[PDB]
């Protein structure tokens, strides 16, 4: 397999967002963006519950809907947060090991 | 919405062409339309005004005659104003749907007490209207008042199924028809004559819909309102009544199909007249008495028009209406 | 970085010939057998606008019999047949082909590959559209006439029991082999993307252009054979006697789920090509980067996503569809397809913009489709949407829609890469009168639409009362829709004549700042694409083998934050 | 022993195969004529007898 | 292909997420404007949908394990690492436009109905996707 | 030295193209489950299937299990550079087919002799657009393994007609698992 980092002089700046240490292809990032993607329906939802109770109606179901929609956004928005994190590590302690951000 | 639009002539050019609305729930949807016009006039305004910024400033030959080279700033990337410019949309998407929501909850309820229900009948290609409930206050002799012909209703009931055994569709025949409504006071629209239903005014009232064959649909400009009529509408999941709480002013309103239903899909218009409540009483009383009256006769019983006036049948013959006057009057 | 010898003997490579020197049988027998992708695409291109030429004269005798109250010279029954036809041909038989003729021609030029990856198949997807094409339109040649149903075909409008002539069975199987053709594209162009770019050509290197070809390429493959599969069924139903689209089998509502699950996505993969040809032609005449390209890619992806969910908000007034799930959901597709005008933005934002005609182009389909979408988040509003639906607002809506992205975007990339195409110019002038036609007679038909819509006028329409007051609305809108007719006129002689007579090309990029890699060769190409290839190190490598002492600039400024990293010291040691 | 085919590539027995169905040792299709074959040839040994004809004038 | 084959996860965990949702909803949620019931077709489309998704990045991430790390996926390769074979290519082929020609038969023979083209179509179909694919490999005439 | 792995072009082109195929038979699984809906909202469904005959159908499905198991050998055989052992598979594998879609013929001939037709019934239309698309996928696929056969005779077995081979194998493992869930639909939960 190829080494963990390539030859780069001072002076010289890359354009480097297939490098090995990317977190655009360690496949926890794009799990995360499917989740963070996913956790603005719950949003919906209890936006949904409240608007439909400030009228009057939904009587029976709406403090439910509203449950759902708050844990299902949290927990969506939390598990997407971390893997992102989790897919962004690499790229973090190249940050630290070297001067090098781009 | 309950706010009401800035009102005047900024009204007018707001609602851009809307109908003021015969009923509360249209009110509420004309409000809400004007004011999200007026949010959406304002991105217009400034995005076609970036637009042109583009063409009177970040120009390359205003750039060279002042001395700024051969290529501008190569900025490519701006992370926190590409973050607020994408989390902005977001909250102003949510607070519209906000709003929508409460629109929407409104106007679709069905919990309104209505006290005129309608069997409505689509066809290819006109309407029939028939009275299934006038609960006792405004009814015939006071009592609450069923339409159904139970003869007829019955006849379309035993249609469910072929006795020859010709029976596909879930054991039923295939031109079943026992969904649909027959009444005893109805009114029939034809080629000749445009069907006018008449209402009351201040009354809640339920429209039931459904079709005899081919989808379409029933739009009352003036209810800012439509819905599809379909043919078997349960086992479509279709909900087939809609309510509204009161037609707030009385006259004659037209009514078309927006949905496409084949040749004379054009030609199937409705009118809508509402009258006074004790009015209506009348009229629904001289046709209950002597059914074999029409319903221009009752209409003039009750001192209007016998015939449509928003709207007028069409002339039939191909070729007749080719140099304009395609309408055709009446008494 | 390697530094090869300054070897002897060297000159540059031959240019190839330009177009209009052709000797007789030079392209005859190359049209029926090549698989050159390029020669392809230039098929596909011209096929698709003799189309789009035919639905648009459809679409003008519809204005014409609109025109006053009375049938003047149509039938109820032959103007629905035109307005199916119109909706038909200029959906499946203009746009779908020229996106994929577009993706043919330049995208193995943007990756550097030679061919596509499977050249035989790409010719099996041109001649089968042709088909379909033809097929479709044979059914005016019946007694009866075309399908006359909408472009939807909503059912039991559409069974055999309710349109029993055979121009029904025709168009189901037009959009058939059009859909074929389109698989054939799809499974083309994402097959040549993920299996033959260039050395350094990585993912995020990639134009994007390129990588709305890949979620686009997605789409047509989910919905294609969905499309299929319930029009094999109709034609089923129609042929055999079956009972699935029956009304009491809850058929109706069936096909309109089915329908719009392929039909929703239909219209964002004919959007989103468009708006990276967009994407493409902005920053050449801006002489600046592309703003915002991960950001790009992201939205660009997010479509790709949301636009199998949004799918229901074509049945608000069936009162069938759950009404906030939908609503919502539109609400949300509205925000990524709205990033890309703040992206657009900021490739101008105090740039050096010169006024060519593919700018000019694409600044006019930004403001044109700016009001359609702006149209569409009302209908997204069910409570709105019970007034305007099957109205002529609707109308309104999706033709700034569709003329802003299929129409002003296709002109604005047929005018930037004729050069590249052809090895020669096109006569600004004249495009210049084909723009401003267009413009001041698509605004003038399609903006007062708006207004006899929300007053009360339905579409699908031949005739109206002269009492309704829809007549001087639709008098204004079919005047300026003859004059966006006369519009092709300079657009036809300007292809004809500066194909066999325009100015030549003299360099690899004529607009002079081109991005991509397609002006890093020859206009036109030769066979197989390059002569040679240059270090591909940014998205814009054309750029930066054009002006290097622009490659320590760009890099310095390309981020607003403070990043100090070109004093970083030395990372590696030596082999490469 | 089992059978190959005398057309097949022989390769480093350590290196698996010569094509399987998730990869191959090409970017795209191998061709007809044998991936081992080096081309062009002498017209010599493509076997092709051009012609002479002449026809009366 | 590291980030092809893992971005098709985005909208797979997207598309299976909206699949639940829907069928939770349309079957639970009760609003004036429809009627309650589990939704087949939006249900069925949504799950197969998240299965072509799975399919692709599935197989390309199975693929992806074991490819080399190939020059185009590589951020400073040089121009010369693709060097050598690239790929056979069609040259040409008069069957396209034949398979074309086959297929346009066989649907108006569907359209209208006849036995006879249905079946000639069909023949016609097998016969050019038949010769298309021994296009290469035709024999040299042995007289 | 050696050269480097890359994927399988003609590998990546039919697992698009089966994905697709996936989609395609999404739609017909949809009519059936609406049908589906409809028919148990009187209790009608019950009494159409029961006309069925799973052993029968859990036979050929033994058969056409085998028949891709088969398939499977021969690519291995392909994988090798053995065209004997290829070409032995494949012609099992083709009368292992073949005897599939003659099951299916027998078994829509005894559903016609005693009711089930498209148009006796919307359990008949669903059932037999259903199963009849996927025969006609069948007899593609069994069209596609005699190609093979033909130009792995008259062409020499290089790796070029080997990929042919194999994703031909793909393409029978896609009808097998159409199958699969066609039979635990229509067959078991009914
Ligand atoms: C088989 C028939 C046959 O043998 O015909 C050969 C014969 C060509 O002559 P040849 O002797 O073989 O070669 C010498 C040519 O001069 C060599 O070709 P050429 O020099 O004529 O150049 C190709 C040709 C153009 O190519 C062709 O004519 C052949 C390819 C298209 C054919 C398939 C689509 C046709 C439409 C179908 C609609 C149904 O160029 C032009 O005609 C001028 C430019 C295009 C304007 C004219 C067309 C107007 C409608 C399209 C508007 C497009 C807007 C701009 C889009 C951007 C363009 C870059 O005629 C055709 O190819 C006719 C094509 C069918 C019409
Ligand atoms: C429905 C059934 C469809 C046909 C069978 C299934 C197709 C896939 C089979 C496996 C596969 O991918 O093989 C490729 C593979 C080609 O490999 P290769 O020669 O190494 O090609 C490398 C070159 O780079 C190749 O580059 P190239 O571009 O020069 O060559 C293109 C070539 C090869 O393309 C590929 O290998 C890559 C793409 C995968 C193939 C399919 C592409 C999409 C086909 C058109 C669009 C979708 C059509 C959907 C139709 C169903 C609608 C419900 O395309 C084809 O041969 C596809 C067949 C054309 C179908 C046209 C639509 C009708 O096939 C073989 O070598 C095996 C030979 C036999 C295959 C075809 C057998 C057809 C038999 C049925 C005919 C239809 C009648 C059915 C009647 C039923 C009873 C009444
Ligand atoms: C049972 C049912 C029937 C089907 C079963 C099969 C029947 C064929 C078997 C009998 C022959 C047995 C002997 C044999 O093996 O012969 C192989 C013999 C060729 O052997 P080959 O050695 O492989 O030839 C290739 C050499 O490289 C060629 O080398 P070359 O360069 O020396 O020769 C070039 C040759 C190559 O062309 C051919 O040999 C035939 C060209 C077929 C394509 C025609 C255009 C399709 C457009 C769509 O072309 C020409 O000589 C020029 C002729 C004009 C070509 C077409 C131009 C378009 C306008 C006409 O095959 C044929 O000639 C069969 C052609 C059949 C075409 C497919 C069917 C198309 C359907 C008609 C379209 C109708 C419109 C549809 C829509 C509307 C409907 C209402
Ligand atoms: C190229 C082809 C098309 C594109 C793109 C397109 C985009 C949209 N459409 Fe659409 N459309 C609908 C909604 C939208 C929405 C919300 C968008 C969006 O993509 C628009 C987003 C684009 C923008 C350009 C937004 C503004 C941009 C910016 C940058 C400002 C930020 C945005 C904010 C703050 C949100 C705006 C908020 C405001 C308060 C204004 C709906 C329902 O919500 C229906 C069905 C209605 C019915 O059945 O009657 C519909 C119907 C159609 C038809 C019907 C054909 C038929 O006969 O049935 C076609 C062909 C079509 C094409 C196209 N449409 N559309
Ligand atoms: C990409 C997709 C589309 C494009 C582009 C498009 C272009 C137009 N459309 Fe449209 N269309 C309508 C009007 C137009 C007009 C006027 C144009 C224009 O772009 C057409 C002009 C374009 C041309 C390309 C014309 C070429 C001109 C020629 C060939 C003659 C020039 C020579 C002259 C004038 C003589 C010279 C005279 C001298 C004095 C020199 C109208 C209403 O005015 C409706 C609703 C109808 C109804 O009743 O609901 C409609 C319906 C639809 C539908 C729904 C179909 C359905 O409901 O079933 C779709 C999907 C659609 C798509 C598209 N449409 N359109
Ligand atoms: C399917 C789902 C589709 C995606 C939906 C949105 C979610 C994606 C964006 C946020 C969540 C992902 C976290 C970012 C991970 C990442 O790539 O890091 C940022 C990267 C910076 O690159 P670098 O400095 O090298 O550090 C990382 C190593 N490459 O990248 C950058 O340079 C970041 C630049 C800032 C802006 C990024 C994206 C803007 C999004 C635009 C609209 C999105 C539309 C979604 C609907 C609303
Ligand atoms: C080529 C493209 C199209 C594919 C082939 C076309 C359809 C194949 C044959 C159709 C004829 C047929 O099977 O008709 C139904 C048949 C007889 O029906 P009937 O005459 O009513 O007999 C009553 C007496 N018991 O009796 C039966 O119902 C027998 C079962 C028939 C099974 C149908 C198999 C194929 C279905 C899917 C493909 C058809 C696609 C639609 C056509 C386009
Ligand atoms: C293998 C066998 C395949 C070839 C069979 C050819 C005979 C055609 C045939 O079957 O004709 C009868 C047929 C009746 O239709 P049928 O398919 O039985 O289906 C029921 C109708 N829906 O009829 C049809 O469907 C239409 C047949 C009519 C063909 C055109 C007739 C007018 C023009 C003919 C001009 C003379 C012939 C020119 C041909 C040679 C030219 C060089
Ligand atoms: C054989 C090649 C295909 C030729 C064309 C299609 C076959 C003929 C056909 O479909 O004829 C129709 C007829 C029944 O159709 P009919 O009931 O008339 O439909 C309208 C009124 N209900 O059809 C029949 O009654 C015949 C049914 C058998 C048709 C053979 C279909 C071949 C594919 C399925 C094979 C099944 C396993 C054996
Ligand atoms: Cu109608
Ligand atoms: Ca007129
Ligand atoms: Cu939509
Ligand atoms: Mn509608």
């Amino acid at each position: 397999p190829a080494p963990e980092r390539m030859h780069y002089i001072k002076g010289y700046v890359p354009v480097a967002y297939s490098s090995p240490h990317s977190s655009l292809e360690r496949s926890a990032t794009w799990l995360g963006m499917g989740f963070l993607l996913t956790a603005l329906a719950g949003v919906g939802a209890v936006l949904f519950a409240v608007g439909a109770n400030s009228v009057g109606q939904q009587q029976e179901h709406w403090v439910l809907y509203s449950i759902i929609g708050v844990v299902f956004a949290v927990v969506c928005t939390v598990l997407g947060t971390v893997l992102i994190i989790k897919g962004r590590a690499p790229y973090n302690r190249y940050v630290k090991e070297t001067g090098r951000t781009q | 919405c309950e706010v009401a639009p800035p009102g005047g002539v900024l009204g007018d050019f707001l609602r851009m062409g809307w109908p003021d609305g015969i009923t509360p729930e249209a009110v509420a949807m004309g409000n809400f339309w004007s004011w999200v016009w007026v949010a959406a006039w304002i991105i217009g305004i400034i995005m076609w005004g970036l637009f042109l910024t583009a063409i009177f400033a970040w120009g390359a030959k205003r750039a060279e005659k002042r001395g700024e080279g051969e290529f501008p700033k190569q900025l490519q990337y701006n992370v926190p104003l590409e973050l607020v410019l994408t989390i902005v949309p977001i909250i102003i998407v949510m607070v519209l749907f906000f709003f929508t929501v409460q629109t929407q909850d409104k106007v679709t309820a069905l919990d309104k007490n209505p006290e005129v229900t309608v069997d409505v009948t689509a066809y290819q290609w006109n309407w029939k209207f028939g009275y299934s409930e006038i609960d006792g206050s405004l009814a015939p002799g006071g009592q609450d008042y069923q339409g159904s012909d139970p003869e007829r209703q019955a006849a379309a009931e035993a249609s469910k199924k072929d006795p020859s055994g010709d029976n596909p569709i879930h054991g039923n025949s295939k031109s079943d028809v026992s969904y649909l409504e027959f009444n005893r006071i109805e009114t029939l629209g034809t080629t000749d004559e445009i069907p006018v239903m008449v209402l009351p005014v201040n009354t809640p009232i339920e429209f039931n819909l459904a079709s005899a064959d081919v989808a379409h649909s029933f739009w009352v400009p003036e209810f800012l309102f439509k819905r599809d009529a379909y043919a078997h509408p349960e086992a479509n999941k279709s909900q087939r009544v809609f309510q509204i709480e009161e037609i707030t002013e009385e006259g004659a309103f037209v009514g078309r199909c927006a949905e496409m239903c084949g040749t004379y899909h054009a030609m199937m218009n409705f009118e809508l007249r509402v009258v006074d409540r004790d009015s209506f009483a009348e009229y629904i009383s001289f046709r209950d008495s002597n059914p074999d009256a029409t319903n221009a006769q009752a209409l003039e019983h009750i001192g209007q028009a016998p015939y449509a006036t928003s709207t007028s049948p069409f002339v039939s013959d191909r070729t007749a209406t080719r140099d304009g006057e395609n309408t055709q009057s009446n008494a | 970085t390697a530094v090869a010898p300054r070897v002897d003997g060297h000159v540059a490579p031959q240019r190839p010939e330009p177009t209009g020197h052709a000797r007789k049988g030079s392209k005859a027998w190359l049209m029926m057998t090549t698989t050159d992708h390029k020669q392809l695409g230039i098929m596909y291109i011209i096929m698709s606008f003799s189309f789009f030429f035919l639905g648009g004269l459809m679409a003008l005798l519809i204005r014409a019999e609109l025109f006053t109250p009375g049938l003047q010279f149509l039938s109820n029954e032959q103007f629905n047949q035109l307005f199916t036809m119109h909706g038909t041909v200029m959906l499946l038989l203009y746009g779908t082909p020229i996106v994929w003729g577009f993706a043919n021609y330049v995208l193995p030029l943007q990756i550097g590959a030679p061919d596509v990856a499977f050249p035989r198949l790409n010719a099996f997807g041109f001649w089968i559209t042709t088909v379909g094409g033809v097929a479709m339109l044979t059914g005016f040649l019946t007694p009866g006439g075309a399908a006359d149903f909408g472009w939807t075909m909503y059912s039991p409008l559409s069974d055999a029991i309710h349109s029993p002539g055979l121009g029904s069975d025709m168009w189901i199987v037009g959009v058939g082999a059009t859909g074929i053709g389109s698989v054939a594209s799809a499974i083309n162009m994402l097959t040549t993307i993920l299996c033959l770019r260039a050395p350094g050509m990585t993912m995020f290197r990639m134009p994007i252009f390129t990588w709305n070809i890949f979620v686009v390429s997605v789409l047509a493959l989910l919905i294609f054979p969905l499309l299929l599969a319930a029009a094999l069924g109709v034609l089923y139903d129609r042929k055999l006697g079956g009972h699935l689209y029956d009304p009491a089998n809850g058929g109706s509502l069936l096909w309109q789920h089915l329908f719009w699950f392929f039909g929703h996505p239909e219209v964002y993969v004919l959007a989103l090509p468009f708006f990276g040809i967009v994407s493409e032609i902005i920053p050449v005449f801006s002489r600046k980067p592309m703003f915002g390209y991960v950001g790009l890619i992201f939205a660009t992806l997010s479509i790709g996503a949301l636009s199998m969910a949004v799918w229901a908000h074509h049945m608000f007034v069936t009162g069938a569809v759950l009404l906030p799930f939908f609503s919502f959901m539109t609400f949300l597709i509205s925000v990524p397809t709205g990033v890309k005008f703040f992206n657009w933005v900021g490739t101008m934002w105090k740039g050096h913009i010169t006024w060519e005609t593919p700018m000019i182009w694409s600044v006019g389909f930004m403001a044109t489709f700016l009001f359609g979408g702006l149209t569409g988040i009302m209908l997204a509003s069910p409570p709105l949407d019970f007034h305007l639906a099957d109205s002529y607002f609707l109308i309104a809506h999706f033709h700034y829609t569709l003329f802003g992205t299929v129409v002003f975007a296709s002109c604005a990339g047929v005018y930037f890469w004729f050069p590249k195409m052809t090895g020669r110019m096109m006569d600004e002038r004249l495009g210049k009168i084909h723009f401003w036609l267009t413009f001041v007679g698509f605004h003038g038909t399609f903006l007062i639409q708006h207004w006899v819509g929300n007053m009360g006028m339905p579409r699908r329409y031949a005739d109206y009362l002269d009492s309704d007051g829809f007549t001087i609305y639709n008098q204004i809108s079919t005047v300026f829709s003859f004059l966006l007719g006369l519009s092709v006129i300079p657009f036809i002689w300007n292809v004809f004549k500066s194909w066999r007579y325009g100015e030549l090309v003299t360099v690899d990029d004529p607009w002079g700042y081109g991005n991509s890699l397609e002006w890093a060769t020859s206009c036109p190409p030769p066979r197989h694409n390059f002569a040679s290839l240059p270090r591909i190190r940014s998205e814009r490598p054309a750029f930066e083998l054009h002006y290097p002492h622009m490659i320590e600039r760009m890099r310095a400024e390309a981020h607003t934050g403070h990043h100090d990293d070109i004093n970083a010291p030395e990372l590696g040691t030596a082999p490469a | 022993k089992h059978f190959v085919d005398p057309a097949w590539p022989e390769h480093n027995p350590a290196d698996g195969h010569v094509v399987t169905e998730l990869i191959s040792k090409v970017a795209g299709a191998s061709s007809p004529w044998g991936d081992d074959k080096e081309f062009p040839v002498s017209a010599e040994e493509t076997g092709y007898v051009h012609p002479y004809t002449r026809i009366n004038r | 292909m590291k980030s092809s084959a893992k971005l098709m996860y985005g909208p797979t965990v997207f598309m299976a997420a909206m699949a639940v949702i829907y069928i939770f909803a349309t079957m639970h949620v009760s609003d004036g404007g429809s009627v309650k019931g589990v939704e087949w077709v939006g249900s069925v489309a949504l799950v197969l949908s998240a299965g072509l998704t799975l399919m692709l990045g599935v197989y390309l991430h199975f693929t992806e394990v074991r490819v080399d790390v190939l020059p185009e996926d590589w951020e400073e390769a040089e121009v010369a690492d693709k060097a050598g074979t690239l790929g056979f290519f069609s040259p040409s082929s008069i069957w396209p436009a034949a398979m074309s020609g086959a297929v346009g038969f066989l649907a108006f023979g569907v359209v209208y109905f006849h036995y006879w083209m249905i079946a000639v179509g069909l023949m016609l179909l097998i016969f050019t996707i038949t010769k298309l694919n021994l296009q290469y490999g035709v024999p040299k005439e042995k007289h | 030295v050696a050269a480097l792995n890359r994927p399988n072009m003609v590998s990546v082109g039919t697992i698009v193209f089966l994905s697709q195929e996936l989609m395609f038979f999404a739609g017909l699984f949809a009519m059936y489950f609406v049908s589906r809906a409809n028919g148990l909202a009187n209790g009608s469904w019950g009494e159409q299937t029961d006309h069925l005959n799973v052993p029968y159908a859990l036979l050929i499905t033994v058969i056409l299990v085998s028949s891709s198991v088969t398939c499977q050998f021969g690519v291995f055989a392909a994988e090798r550079g053995d065209v004997y052992g290829l070409r032995k598979w494949f012609l099992v594998t083709i009368i292992l087919g073949s005897i599939f879609v003659i099951g299916q013929g027998y078994e829509y001939i005894t559903l016609v002799g005693h009711g089930l037709t498209i148009q006796s019934s919307v359990y008949g239309s669903a059932f037999f657009i259903t199963t009849g698309f996927h025969a006609l996928h069948v007899i593609a696929g069994v069209m596609a393994f005699v190609v093979v056969l033909m130009r792995i005779h008259k062409s020499k077995f290089t790796p070029a007609q080997a990929t042919a081979a194999m994703v031909v194998s793909y393409y029978w493992h896609f009808v097998d698992v159409v199958w699969i869930g066609l039979f635990i639909t229509i067959y078991f939960i009914q």
